């Protein structure tokens, strides 16, 4: 329960700062995803948008639904990350 | 290069399918698919996606066939002429 509120801010803050361009490498790691099962499900479904996604336009908005603060400055920025996430996938898929 | 290249292709792709089945981990991660996608600069799959490399395909064979046509012409002129010369000089002048 302490780590299910860890992934609460871990998924948020890790998504907030864009200094890390990938951020999705180890996001499938088993020990963190066991916390992502107990964690709020809509936060994980929008994490899969940045993990795979990308759009999924409803999910990238969902992170702005539940948690209002700290996402106001990075909103238009996280709208940019999903725009560069499709460029690599559509040729990869 | 096709044998040793594509046998490890089949040995690994069968073990990579085995991953989902059993033996997980290795996840790997991530090295497996990463350089596989570097292999993906050209797949090459159906069909070859060579529409830009099609005219360039034969265009690389352009001069290779031209020289092979040009060399064999004069190499013959060196081989055919000189052989006929030296042959009849010895052959008919002896008898």
């Amino acid at each position: 329960s302490e780590q299910q509120e860890r992934a609460f801010t871990l998924g948020l803050a890790g998504l907030l700062g864009e200094g890390v361009f990938n951020f999705g490498e180890l996001l499938m790691h088993p020990v963190l995803e066991s916390l992502r099962n107990t964690d709020r499900q809509w936060l994980i479904d929008t994490l899969y948008a940045f993990n795979s996604g990308n759009v999924e336009r409803f999910q990238t908005l969902k992170t702005a639904w539940g948690q209002q603060p700290d996402l106001a400055a990075n909103e238009a920025q996280l709208l940019r990350k999903i725009q560069l996430l499709c460029l690599m996938e559509m040729t990869f898929t | 290069h096709g044998l040793k290249g594509l046998n490890s292709k089949l040995l690994d792709i069968r073990s990579y399918l085995e991953k989902v089945a059993t033996g997980k981990l290795p996840i790997n991660h991530q090295i497996i698919y990463q350089l596989q996608d570097v292999f993906n600069l050209l797949p090459d799959v159906s069909l070859q996606e060579f529409v830009k490399a099609f005219y360039l395909k034969t265009n690389d064979q352009m001069v290779v066939v031209y020289l092979a046509s040009l060399i064999r012409s004069v190499v013959a002129l060196h081989n055919l002429i000189n052989n006929k010369i030296a042959n009849r000089d010895a052959e008919k002048k002896e008898g």
